[PDB]
């Protein structure tokens, strides 16, 4: 199975630089050309440049759009891709993509595997912990059967934030609304539905992950709101 | 350098229905000797990494529905789905590889599906966030189709559109429909200098407005 993890993103300022890496595994690393693509909120994927395989000596192009500023290198013993990203502005806030390349021209073409992506934001403004609310029925039930619960992630900085609940395994039935932005600060909430006969007598909790200040919040669910 | 682009930006059909988008290079992608134009096509759910759909301008990747087929060569390039399923909503990106890679902007497909009437729950402010201060009613808006909707807020009986912000999730892969939060925040002092708290809900579903509310006094 062959696996991509992308790490290194977070909060940089503008004129700051940031290195981010790729581990890679499942596949014979030298013998692929590798690339790195990334694309900003609500855009295009936009492709930065590649290096090359073993056959071809590991040399490297870039995209016009970074060439002289970015740069690739790759660790051929550990199987771990690079990008080095210098002199960096707001227009380079985006998530950036490791991704295998060709292995030969007559073969077949594409980048085939794709890793997650790691977000890179470029801002003056400061690293924020978001604060975790649960957000429980009133209490008034009404027409049963269902219950909805939630929680609002409020004032952190930057984005992402992740929101699971029982670790994932409340999958489906939960609906996690796109951040807004305000003033420096982002406010998102999810939303999770269960059967009455689940909630409360079984526990629920919504898990919030925010990497760029390296916090993890969980927060139980208990009834009794309002 | 080779200028990619598509068209239509964005494009709807129900499942069960064709569709064809259209991606152009500003160059030609053809190789004179191997006769082959270097033209790939990836599809990018919302949310989630792109994935290989195409190469060398119409080989299917090998595990992909044969609903997608590629076609097209030079500077002309199309990308057909038949049958097109809820699941295949996302955005499909044509990408050059004939000198180094480029991809072109992009081309939004969005489902059409029955309407449906959204669920309203509404939320009053946590007691946590009261310690700091703050009071922020939430209420979802879940599961509808179309997008568009309208909340009304209302606080003792009066219309609130101040401090009120609306936000909308992708569309979703599964079902096609939509969902949204509307979330009034107040101070704390000013939440607690009142009683009724009422979000209403009016959707083309439906000529009366859904409306949830509580008391506060009787919290
Ligand atoms: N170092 C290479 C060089 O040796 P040389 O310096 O002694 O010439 O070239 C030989 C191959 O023989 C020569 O072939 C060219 C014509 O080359 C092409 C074609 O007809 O256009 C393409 C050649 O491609 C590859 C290779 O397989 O050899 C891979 C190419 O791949 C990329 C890239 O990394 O550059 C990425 C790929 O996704 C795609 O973008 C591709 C691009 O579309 C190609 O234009 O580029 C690239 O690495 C090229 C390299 O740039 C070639 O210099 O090599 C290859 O398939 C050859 C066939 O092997 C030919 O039979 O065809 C001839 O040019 P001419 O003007 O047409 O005459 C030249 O005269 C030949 N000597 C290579 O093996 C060696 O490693
Ligand atoms: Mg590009
Ligand atoms: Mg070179
Ligand atoms: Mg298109």
């Amino acid at each position: 199975e062959v696996i991509l993890v992308e790490s290194g993103g977070g909060l940089v300022q503008p004129g700051g630089s940031l290195r981010l890496s790729c581990s890679t595994s499942g596949f014979t690393f030298t013998d692929y050309y590798m690339s790195w693509v990334r694309q900003p909120p609500g855009k295009a994927l936009e492709w930065l440049g590649f290096i090359r395989n073993k056959p071809k000596g590991y040399t490297t192009e870039y995209s016009a759009s970074v060439k002289g500023r970015f740069t690739i290198s790759r660790d051929n013993s550990q199987s771990i891709l690079y990008l080095q990203m210098n002199t960096l502005r707001a227009e380079d806030s985006a998530t950036y993509y490791c991704v295998r390349d060709i292995y030969s021209f007559g073969s077949r073409d594409g980048m085939d595997y794709w890793g997650q992506g790691t977000s890179v934001t470029v801002s003056s403004a400061k690293t924020t912990p978001p604060s975790v609310y649960p957000l429980a029925p009133g209490s008034a039930a009404q027409t049963n059967s269902m219950v909805t619960l939630g929680c609002l992630v409020k004032g952190y900085f930057p984005e992402p934030v992740t929101v699971t609940w029982n670790s994932g395994s409340l999958s489906s039935g939960v609906h996690t609304f796109p951040a807004v932005l305000q003033s420096d600060l982002y406010t998102l909430s999810s939303s999770v539905t269960v059967p009455s006969s689940t909630w409360p007598s079984e526990t629920v909790t919504c898990n919030v992950a925010h990497p760029a200040s390296s916090t993890k919040v969980d927060k139980k669910i208990v009834p009794r709101d309002c | 350098d080779i200028v990619m682009s598509q068209f239509p930006s964005s494009l709807a059909v129900s499942a069960g229905e064709k569709v064809t988008m259209s991606c152009k290079s500003s160059q030609s992608l053809l190789n004179s000797r191997t006769r082959k134009s270097y033209l790939a096509w990836y599809q990018q759910k919302p949310g989630q990494f792109p994935k290989l759909l195409i190469y060398w301008a119409a080989t299917r990747e090998s595990g992909v529905p044969d609903r997608f087929t590629g076609s097209g060569s030079g500077t002309d390039f199309t990308l057909t789905i038949s049958s097109v399923q809820a699941e295949d909503l996302a955005v499909y990106y044509c990408k050059q590889s004939y000198n180094l890679r480029t991809f072109g902007g992009g081309t939004k497909l969005e489902i059409k599906r029955a309407d449906a009437a959204p669920t309203v729950s509404i939320f009053p402010p946590s007691s946590e966030q009261l310690t700091s201060g703050g009071a922020s009613v939430v209420c979802f808006l879940n599961n509808f189709y179309p997008k568009d909707i309208n909340v009304k807020w209302k606080i003792d009986g009066s219309e609130r559109q101040n401090g009120v912000l609306n936000s909308w999730t992708d569309q979703d892969s599964k079902d096609s429909t939509y969902s949204m939060s509307s979330t009034l925040t107040l101070t704390k002092d000013e939440y607690e200098r009142h009683n009724s708290y009422t979000c209403e809900a009016t959707h083309k579903t439906s000529t009366s407005p859904i409306v949830k509310s509580f008391n506060r006094n009787e919290c």
